[PDB]
Protein backbone atom coordinates (compact mmCIF):
# COMPACT_ATOMS: atom_id res chain seq x y z
CA UNK A 1 0.00 0.00 0.00
CA UNK A 2 0.86 3.67 -0.30
CA UNK A 3 0.99 5.51 3.00
CA UNK A 4 1.15 9.22 3.56
CA UNK A 5 4.69 9.46 4.46
CA UNK A 6 7.71 7.09 4.95
CA UNK A 7 10.61 7.85 7.15
CA UNK A 8 14.28 6.09 7.62
CA UNK A 9 15.43 6.08 11.19
CA UNK A 10 18.53 4.71 13.46
CA UNK A 11 15.81 3.18 15.90
CA UNK A 12 15.03 -0.10 17.82
CA UNK A 13 11.40 -0.41 17.84
CA UNK A 14 9.74 -2.37 20.08
CA UNK A 15 5.93 -3.65 19.80
CA UNK A 16 4.11 -4.69 22.97
CA UNK A 17 0.83 -5.79 21.77
CA UNK A 18 -2.46 -5.96 24.35
CA UNK A 19 -3.39 -10.05 24.24
CA UNK A 20 -6.34 -9.49 26.81
CA UNK A 21 -10.35 -9.84 25.95
CA UNK A 22 -10.73 -6.66 25.72
CA UNK A 23 -9.74 -6.53 22.40
CA UNK A 24 -11.81 -8.93 20.18
CA UNK A 25 -10.09 -11.46 17.59
CA UNK A 26 -11.83 -8.94 15.22
CA UNK A 27 -10.42 -5.74 17.03
CA UNK A 28 -6.95 -7.92 17.35
CA UNK A 29 -6.74 -8.21 13.53
CA UNK A 30 -6.89 -4.00 13.38
CA UNK A 31 -3.77 -3.85 15.79
CA UNK A 32 -2.16 -6.39 13.93
CA UNK A 33 -2.53 -4.17 10.97
CA UNK A 34 -1.59 -1.07 12.28
CA UNK A 35 1.50 -2.88 13.50
CA UNK A 36 2.43 -3.87 10.36
CA UNK A 37 1.18 -0.41 9.16
CA UNK A 38 4.24 1.44 11.02
CA UNK A 39 6.87 -1.06 10.03
CA UNK A 40 6.11 -0.06 6.21
CA UNK A 41 6.40 3.67 7.21
CA UNK A 42 9.43 3.38 8.85
CA UNK A 43 10.96 1.25 6.36
CA UNK A 44 11.94 -1.29 8.84
CA UNK A 45 14.52 -4.04 7.63
CA UNK A 46 16.65 -5.05 11.04
CA UNK A 47 19.43 -2.86 9.62
CA UNK A 48 19.27 0.90 10.52
CA UNK A 49 15.47 0.88 12.36
CA UNK A 50 15.28 -2.40 14.05
CA UNK A 51 12.04 -4.34 15.68
CA UNK A 52 10.70 -6.24 18.07
CA UNK A 53 7.58 -7.90 18.33
CA UNK A 54 5.86 -9.64 21.36
CA UNK A 55 2.15 -10.59 22.72
CA UNK A 56 1.52 -10.01 26.33
CA UNK A 57 -1.33 -11.47 28.47
CA UNK A 58 0.42 -13.62 31.45
CA UNK A 59 3.22 -13.96 30.19
CA UNK A 60 5.46 -12.28 27.23
CA UNK A 61 5.47 -14.04 23.91
CA UNK A 62 7.70 -12.80 21.46
CA UNK A 63 7.88 -13.35 17.88
CA UNK A 64 10.42 -10.68 16.93
CA UNK A 65 13.65 -9.79 18.04
CA UNK A 66 15.83 -6.96 17.77
CA UNK A 67 18.82 -8.91 16.39
CA UNK A 68 16.26 -11.56 14.53
CA UNK A 69 18.53 -11.40 10.75
CA UNK A 70 15.14 -11.85 8.66
CA UNK A 71 13.61 -10.36 5.15
CA UNK A 72 11.64 -7.27 5.76
CA UNK A 73 9.05 -9.08 3.93
CA UNK A 74 9.62 -12.55 6.47
CA UNK A 75 9.44 -9.77 9.53
CA UNK A 76 5.92 -8.20 7.91
CA UNK A 77 4.38 -11.67 7.81
CA UNK A 78 5.01 -12.77 11.25
CA UNK A 79 3.87 -9.62 12.70
CA UNK A 80 0.55 -9.98 10.55
CA UNK A 81 0.16 -13.46 11.71
CA UNK A 82 0.58 -13.18 15.62
CA UNK A 83 -1.87 -15.57 17.66
CA UNK A 84 -5.27 -13.98 19.22
CA UNK A 85 -4.65 -15.28 22.73
CA UNK A 86 -8.03 -12.98 24.18
CA UNK A 87 -6.92 -13.99 28.06
CA UNK A 88 -8.48 -12.43 31.35
CA UNK A 89 -5.09 -10.69 32.36
CA UNK A 90 -2.66 -8.76 30.25
CA UNK A 91 0.09 -7.88 32.89
CA UNK A 92 2.00 -4.43 31.54
CA UNK A 93 4.43 -4.73 34.40
CA UNK A 94 5.38 -8.44 33.74
CA UNK A 95 6.14 -7.02 29.73
CA UNK A 96 8.09 -3.57 31.01
CA UNK A 97 9.97 -5.99 33.73
CA UNK A 98 10.84 -8.29 30.17
CA UNK A 99 11.43 -4.94 28.14
CA UNK A 100 13.94 -3.75 30.41
CA UNK A 101 15.47 -7.15 31.41
CA UNK A 102 15.37 -9.30 28.63
CA UNK A 103 15.10 -7.21 25.37
CA UNK A 104 17.10 -3.44 26.18
CA UNK A 105 19.45 -5.41 28.91
CA UNK A 106 22.22 -4.69 26.71
CA UNK A 107 22.68 -1.02 24.85
CA UNK A 108 24.87 -2.29 22.01
CA UNK A 109 23.59 0.32 19.68
CA UNK A 110 23.90 3.61 22.12
CA UNK A 111 22.83 6.26 18.95
CA UNK A 112 19.72 4.55 18.35
CA UNK A 113 16.41 5.53 19.92
CA UNK A 114 15.55 2.90 22.18
CA UNK A 115 11.25 2.95 21.53
CA UNK A 116 8.97 0.43 23.62
CA UNK A 117 5.69 1.33 22.16
CA UNK A 118 3.06 -0.21 24.72
CA UNK A 119 0.07 -0.43 23.06
CA UNK A 120 -2.61 -0.50 26.02
CA UNK A 121 -6.52 -2.42 26.02
CA UNK A 122 -6.63 -3.79 29.29
CA UNK A 123 -6.09 -3.29 33.20
CA UNK A 124 -3.62 -5.68 34.93
CA UNK A 125 -5.52 -6.54 38.80
CA UNK A 126 -3.41 -4.13 40.83
CA UNK A 127 -1.80 -7.16 43.04
CA UNK A 128 0.82 -7.33 40.08
CA UNK A 129 1.63 -3.49 40.10
CA UNK A 130 3.85 -3.50 42.89
CA UNK A 131 7.18 -3.09 40.28
CA UNK A 132 5.82 -1.43 37.75
CA UNK A 133 6.81 2.11 38.54
CA UNK A 134 10.47 0.61 38.99
CA UNK A 135 10.51 -0.93 35.17
CA UNK A 136 9.81 2.22 33.83
CA UNK A 137 12.39 4.12 35.95
CA UNK A 138 14.59 1.01 34.92
CA UNK A 139 13.60 2.07 31.16
CA UNK A 140 14.24 5.51 31.68
CA UNK A 141 17.71 5.12 32.74
CA UNK A 142 18.49 2.54 29.55
CA UNK A 143 17.81 5.63 27.72
CA UNK A 144 14.48 3.68 26.53
CA UNK A 145 11.36 5.90 25.14
CA UNK A 146 8.05 4.36 26.90
CA UNK A 147 5.01 5.49 24.49
CA UNK A 148 1.82 4.24 25.76
CA UNK A 149 -1.26 3.72 23.58
CA UNK A 150 -4.64 3.53 25.26
CA UNK A 151 -7.10 2.00 23.27
CA UNK A 152 -10.90 1.38 24.20
CA UNK A 153 -12.37 2.26 27.73
CA UNK A 154 -10.59 -0.44 29.88
CA UNK A 155 -7.35 1.09 29.12
CA UNK A 156 -5.29 1.33 32.30
CA UNK A 157 -4.74 5.17 32.52
CA UNK A 158 -3.70 5.27 35.92
CA UNK A 159 -0.74 3.51 34.63
CA UNK A 160 -0.34 6.19 31.27
CA UNK A 161 0.24 8.87 33.22
CA UNK A 162 2.30 7.33 35.21
CA UNK A 163 4.58 6.83 32.63
CA UNK A 164 4.31 10.07 31.60
CA UNK A 165 5.71 11.71 34.99
CA UNK A 166 8.55 9.66 35.10
CA UNK A 167 10.08 11.36 31.80
CA UNK A 168 9.28 13.88 29.81
CA UNK A 169 9.79 12.18 26.24
CA UNK A 170 6.70 9.34 27.38
CA UNK A 171 4.44 10.77 25.60
CA UNK A 172 1.09 9.28 25.35
CA UNK A 173 -1.80 7.96 22.86
CA UNK A 174 -5.22 7.83 24.29
CA UNK A 175 -8.01 6.23 21.85
CA UNK A 176 -11.30 5.37 21.76
CA UNK A 177 -10.83 1.99 20.09
CA UNK A 178 -8.65 0.21 17.27
CA UNK A 179 -9.86 2.18 14.44
CA UNK A 180 -8.59 5.27 15.85
CA UNK A 181 -5.38 3.67 14.99
CA UNK A 182 -4.84 4.47 11.59
CA UNK A 183 -6.12 7.57 12.20
CA UNK A 184 -3.67 8.50 15.03
CA UNK A 185 -1.10 6.82 13.02
CA UNK A 186 0.58 9.42 11.44
CA UNK A 187 0.57 11.58 14.28
CA UNK A 188 2.62 8.21 16.21
CA UNK A 189 4.83 7.63 13.55
CA UNK A 190 5.48 11.61 12.77
CA UNK A 191 6.45 11.76 17.08
CA UNK A 192 8.82 9.16 16.52
CA UNK A 193 10.51 10.50 13.31
CA UNK A 194 11.10 13.50 14.64
CA UNK A 195 12.72 11.66 17.62
CA UNK A 196 15.14 9.70 16.32
CA UNK A 197 18.74 10.42 14.23
CA UNK A 198 18.26 9.82 10.28
CA UNK A 199 19.27 7.02 8.46
CA UNK A 200 19.69 6.31 4.76
CA UNK A 201 17.19 5.21 2.90
CA UNK A 202 17.85 1.15 1.81
CA UNK B 1 35.78 -7.35 -0.40
CA UNK B 2 36.38 -9.59 -3.12
CA UNK B 3 34.52 -12.41 -0.84
CA UNK B 4 32.49 -10.64 2.18
CA UNK B 5 30.23 -7.60 2.04
CA UNK B 6 30.76 -4.51 3.98
CA UNK B 7 28.14 -2.28 5.35
CA UNK B 8 28.23 1.35 7.44
CA UNK B 9 25.62 1.24 10.40
CA UNK B 10 26.11 3.97 12.75
CA UNK B 11 29.57 4.24 14.28
CA UNK B 12 29.91 0.22 13.13
CA UNK B 13 31.76 -0.93 10.41
CA UNK B 14 29.77 -4.58 9.99
CA UNK B 15 31.56 -7.06 7.34
CA UNK B 16 29.16 -10.28 6.44
CA UNK B 17 30.95 -13.30 5.59
CA UNK B 18 28.55 -15.66 6.42
CA UNK B 19 26.65 -18.65 4.29
CA UNK B 20 29.25 -18.77 1.72
CA UNK B 21 30.85 -22.73 2.37
CA UNK B 22 34.15 -20.76 3.35
CA UNK B 23 36.76 -23.18 5.41
CA UNK B 24 38.96 -20.71 6.97
CA UNK B 25 39.10 -16.47 7.66
CA UNK B 26 39.11 -14.31 4.32
CA UNK B 27 42.54 -12.40 3.51
CA UNK B 28 42.16 -8.65 3.44
CA UNK B 29 39.18 -7.78 5.27
CA UNK B 30 39.03 -4.01 5.66
CA UNK B 31 41.41 -3.12 8.82
CA UNK B 32 38.35 -0.89 10.91
CA UNK B 33 36.04 -3.84 10.77
CA UNK B 34 34.28 -4.00 13.95
CA UNK B 35 31.55 -6.37 13.85
CA UNK B 36 32.37 -9.63 11.87
CA UNK B 37 30.22 -12.45 11.06
CA UNK B 38 31.22 -15.88 10.11
CA UNK B 39 28.07 -17.61 10.95
CA UNK B 40 27.08 -20.62 9.22
CA UNK B 41 30.33 -21.52 7.36
CA UNK B 42 32.27 -24.69 7.32
CA UNK B 43 35.25 -24.20 9.05
CA UNK B 44 35.60 -26.73 11.70
CA UNK B 45 38.55 -25.03 13.32
CA UNK B 46 39.17 -21.69 13.72
CA UNK B 47 42.05 -19.30 15.39
CA UNK B 48 41.71 -16.01 17.14
CA UNK B 49 45.18 -14.81 16.84
CA UNK B 50 44.18 -15.11 12.70
CA UNK B 51 42.26 -11.76 13.59
CA UNK B 52 44.83 -9.41 15.67
CA UNK B 53 45.45 -7.56 12.20
CA UNK B 54 41.97 -6.01 13.17
CA UNK B 55 42.12 -3.79 16.04
CA UNK B 56 38.67 -2.62 16.14
CA UNK B 57 37.05 -5.62 16.31
CA UNK B 58 34.87 -6.03 19.05
CA UNK B 59 32.08 -8.02 17.77
CA UNK B 60 32.68 -11.72 16.63
CA UNK B 61 30.21 -14.44 15.40
CA UNK B 62 31.54 -17.84 14.99
CA UNK B 63 28.27 -19.51 15.39
CA UNK B 64 27.10 -22.88 13.40
CA UNK B 65 30.53 -23.16 12.04
CA UNK B 66 30.84 -27.05 13.18
CA UNK B 67 33.59 -25.44 15.66
CA UNK B 68 35.18 -28.47 17.27
CA UNK B 69 38.57 -26.85 18.19
CA UNK B 70 39.39 -23.30 18.86
CA UNK B 71 42.40 -22.03 19.08
CA UNK B 72 43.06 -18.88 21.43
CA UNK B 73 46.19 -17.23 21.31
CA UNK B 74 47.23 -13.67 20.87
CA UNK B 75 45.40 -10.60 22.07
CA UNK B 76 42.04 -8.94 20.65
CA UNK B 77 41.93 -6.05 22.92
CA UNK B 78 38.29 -4.51 22.24
CA UNK B 79 36.39 -7.58 21.23
CA UNK B 80 32.97 -6.92 23.26
CA UNK B 81 30.86 -10.06 21.97
CA UNK B 82 32.02 -13.66 21.05
CA UNK B 83 28.90 -16.18 19.66
CA UNK B 84 30.38 -19.55 19.62
CA UNK B 85 26.38 -21.36 19.68
CA UNK B 86 25.42 -24.47 17.27
CA UNK B 87 29.20 -25.77 17.26
CA UNK B 88 30.66 -29.11 18.38
CA UNK B 89 33.04 -27.62 20.67
CA UNK B 90 33.94 -30.56 23.80
CA UNK B 91 36.14 -28.38 25.46
CA UNK B 92 35.59 -24.46 26.74
CA UNK B 93 38.74 -22.23 25.18
CA UNK B 94 41.02 -20.17 27.81
CA UNK B 95 39.63 -17.12 26.88
CA UNK B 96 40.61 -14.46 29.17
CA UNK B 97 44.00 -13.88 28.56
CA UNK B 98 43.41 -12.90 24.91
CA UNK B 99 39.78 -11.17 25.19
CA UNK B 100 40.15 -9.25 28.51
CA UNK B 101 37.03 -6.72 27.41
CA UNK B 102 34.49 -9.51 26.48
CA UNK B 103 31.29 -9.01 27.98
CA UNK B 104 29.13 -11.06 26.30
CA UNK B 105 30.16 -15.15 25.54
CA UNK B 106 27.35 -17.75 24.01
CA UNK B 107 28.84 -21.28 23.53
CA UNK B 108 25.41 -22.57 24.30
CA UNK B 109 24.44 -25.92 21.60
CA UNK B 110 28.04 -27.23 21.41
CA UNK B 111 29.09 -30.70 23.30
CA UNK B 112 30.40 -29.40 26.65
CA UNK B 113 30.99 -32.02 29.25
CA UNK B 114 32.83 -30.06 31.55
CA UNK B 115 34.48 -26.66 32.65
CA UNK B 116 37.82 -26.51 33.53
CA UNK B 117 39.09 -25.02 36.43
CA UNK B 118 39.42 -21.03 36.55
CA UNK B 119 37.67 -21.39 33.19
CA UNK B 120 36.66 -17.59 33.16
CA UNK B 121 40.31 -16.18 34.77
CA UNK B 122 40.73 -12.43 33.35
CA UNK B 123 37.30 -12.53 32.04
CA UNK B 124 36.22 -9.31 34.24
CA UNK B 125 34.05 -7.54 32.24
CA UNK B 126 31.75 -10.45 31.61
CA UNK B 127 28.38 -9.61 31.79
CA UNK B 128 25.89 -12.13 29.87
CA UNK B 129 27.52 -16.23 29.91
CA UNK B 130 25.07 -18.48 27.58
CA UNK B 131 26.01 -22.57 28.14
CA UNK B 132 22.55 -23.52 27.25
CA UNK B 133 22.04 -26.81 25.55
CA UNK B 134 25.49 -28.62 26.39
CA UNK B 135 26.59 -31.43 28.24
CA UNK B 136 27.04 -30.11 31.84
CA UNK B 137 27.16 -32.64 34.71
CA UNK B 138 28.66 -30.15 37.39
CA UNK B 139 30.10 -26.85 37.37
CA UNK B 140 34.02 -26.54 39.32
CA UNK B 141 34.04 -24.01 42.16
CA UNK B 142 34.72 -20.75 41.78
CA UNK B 143 33.69 -20.60 38.00
CA UNK B 144 32.12 -17.16 38.48
CA UNK B 145 34.45 -15.61 40.58
CA UNK B 146 36.47 -13.55 37.66
CA UNK B 147 33.38 -12.60 36.59
CA UNK B 148 31.54 -10.66 39.34
CA UNK B 149 29.59 -8.13 37.35
CA UNK B 150 27.64 -10.69 35.37
CA UNK B 151 24.03 -10.10 34.65
CA UNK B 152 23.14 -13.18 32.98
CA UNK B 153 23.94 -16.76 33.23
CA UNK B 154 22.48 -19.37 31.09
CA UNK B 155 22.84 -23.09 32.32
CA UNK B 156 19.42 -24.32 31.01
CA UNK B 157 18.97 -27.85 29.28
CA UNK B 158 21.99 -29.49 30.43
CA UNK B 159 22.68 -32.39 32.52
CA UNK B 160 23.34 -30.85 35.64
CA UNK B 161 22.64 -32.78 38.96
CA UNK B 162 23.88 -30.45 41.74
CA UNK B 163 25.02 -26.64 41.74
CA UNK B 164 28.27 -25.55 43.80
CA UNK B 165 26.82 -23.72 46.88
CA UNK B 166 29.23 -20.60 46.56
CA UNK B 167 27.87 -20.68 42.89
CA UNK B 168 26.24 -16.84 42.67
CA UNK B 169 28.53 -15.67 45.35
CA UNK B 170 29.88 -11.72 44.25
CA UNK B 171 26.97 -11.25 41.70
CA UNK B 172 25.50 -8.34 42.98
CA UNK B 173 24.36 -7.60 39.32
CA UNK B 174 22.42 -10.99 38.81
CA UNK B 175 18.95 -10.38 36.83
CA UNK B 176 18.47 -13.71 35.21
CA UNK B 177 19.22 -17.47 36.03
CA UNK B 178 18.34 -20.02 33.61
CA UNK B 179 18.68 -23.54 34.60
CA UNK B 180 15.21 -25.26 33.43
CA UNK B 181 15.40 -28.82 31.83
CA UNK B 182 18.23 -30.44 34.29
CA UNK B 183 18.42 -32.97 36.77
CA UNK B 184 18.65 -30.76 39.71
CA UNK B 185 16.86 -32.26 42.62
CA UNK B 186 18.48 -29.83 45.41
CA UNK B 187 19.72 -26.32 46.31
CA UNK B 188 22.49 -25.74 48.82
CA UNK B 189 21.99 -23.63 51.77
CA UNK B 190 22.71 -19.71 51.16
CA UNK B 191 22.60 -20.69 47.19
CA UNK B 192 20.79 -17.65 46.51
CA UNK B 193 21.98 -15.03 49.20
CA UNK B 194 20.14 -11.77 49.88
CA UNK B 195 20.60 -10.31 46.38
CA UNK B 196 17.46 -9.63 44.21
CA UNK B 197 16.58 -11.82 41.27
CA UNK B 198 14.13 -11.07 38.79
CA UNK B 199 13.97 -13.74 36.64
CA UNK B 200 14.70 -17.50 37.62
CA UNK B 201 14.10 -20.03 35.76
CA UNK B 202 13.72 -23.70 37.76
CA UNK B 203 11.14 -25.71 36.16
CA UNK B 204 11.98 -29.15 34.34
CA UNK B 205 13.94 -30.40 37.17
CA UNK B 206 13.65 -33.51 39.21
CA UNK B 207 13.41 -31.66 42.40
CA UNK B 208 13.71 -33.58 45.76
CA UNK B 209 11.06 -33.08 48.30
CA UNK B 210 12.57 -33.90 51.62
CA UNK B 211 13.94 -31.74 54.15
CA UNK B 212 16.65 -30.73 51.88
CA UNK B 213 14.73 -29.03 49.94
CA UNK B 214 13.07 -26.53 52.49
CA UNK B 215 15.67 -23.81 52.24
CA UNK B 216 14.38 -23.67 48.23
CA UNK B 217 11.07 -23.66 49.63
CA UNK B 218 11.24 -20.71 51.64
CA UNK B 219 13.11 -19.37 48.95
CA UNK B 220 10.70 -19.90 46.39
CA UNK B 221 7.94 -18.34 49.01
CA UNK B 222 9.65 -15.19 48.82
CA UNK B 223 10.41 -15.06 45.37
CA UNK B 224 7.10 -16.25 43.68
CA UNK B 225 7.10 -13.17 41.58
CA UNK B 226 10.71 -14.01 40.74
CA UNK B 227 10.24 -17.35 39.22
CA UNK B 228 9.16 -17.85 35.24
CA UNK B 229 8.59 -20.59 32.43
CA UNK B 230 10.64 -20.48 29.54
CA UNK B 231 8.70 -22.23 26.75
CA UNK B 232 9.43 -21.85 22.43
CA UNK B 233 6.72 -23.32 20.08
CA UNK B 234 8.01 -23.05 16.83
CA UNK B 235 9.73 -19.64 16.46
CA UNK B 236 7.82 -18.10 19.51
CA UNK B 237 9.84 -17.46 22.72
CA UNK B 238 7.53 -17.50 25.79
CA UNK B 239 8.29 -16.14 29.52
CA UNK B 240 5.63 -16.55 31.80
CA UNK B 241 5.98 -16.11 35.71
CA UNK B 242 4.63 -19.04 37.04
CA UNK B 243 6.26 -19.83 40.84
CA UNK B 244 4.01 -23.28 40.74
CA UNK B 245 6.51 -25.29 37.67
CA UNK B 246 8.72 -25.82 40.50
CA UNK B 247 7.65 -29.18 40.82
CA UNK B 248 8.45 -32.19 43.16
CA UNK B 249 9.60 -35.30 41.68
CA UNK B 250 6.99 -38.57 41.83
CA UNK B 251 4.45 -36.31 42.96
CA UNK B 252 1.03 -35.01 40.90
CA UNK B 253 3.05 -31.59 39.69
CA UNK B 254 3.24 -30.49 43.21
CA UNK B 255 4.96 -27.29 43.69
CA UNK B 256 8.06 -27.47 45.98
CA UNK B 257 6.99 -24.05 47.52
CA UNK B 258 3.87 -26.09 49.59
CA UNK B 259 5.59 -28.48 50.74
CA UNK B 260 4.82 -29.26 53.69
CA UNK B 261 8.01 -30.97 55.12
CA UNK B 262 5.70 -32.82 57.67
CA UNK B 263 8.29 -34.47 60.09
CA UNK B 264 11.60 -32.29 59.48
CA UNK B 265 13.64 -31.00 61.97
CA UNK B 266 13.15 -27.13 63.21
C1 LIG C 1 -3.28 5.50 2.58
AS1 LIG C 1 -3.28 4.31 4.15
C2 LIG C 1 -4.96 4.54 5.14
O1 LIG C 1 -3.13 2.66 3.62
O2 LIG C 1 -1.93 4.72 5.17
CA1 LIG D 1 -2.18 -2.17 6.07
Amino acid sequence: PLHDFYCSRLLDLVFLLDGSSRLSEAEFEVLKAFVVDMMEQLRVSQKWVRVAVVEYHDGSHAYIGLKDRKRPSELRRIASQVKYAGSQVASTSEVLKYTLFQIFSKIDRPEASRIALLLMASQEPQRMSRNFVRYVQGLKKKKVIVIPVGIGPHANLKQIRLIEKQAPENKAFVLSSVDELEQQRDEIVSYLCDLAPEAPPP
Amino acid sequence: HPICEVSKVASHLEVNCDKRRLTALPPDLPKDTTILHLSENLLYTFSLATLMPYTRLTQLNLDRCELTKLQVDGTLPVLGTLDLSHNQLQSLPLLGQTLPALTVLDVSFNRLTSLPLGALRGLGELQELYLKGNELKTLPPGLLTPTPKLEKLSLANNRLTELPAGLLNGLENLDTLLLQENSLYTIPKGFFGSHLLPFAFLHGNPWLCNCEILYFRRWLQDNAENVYVWKQVVDVKAVTSNVASVQCDNSDKFPVYKYPGKGCPT
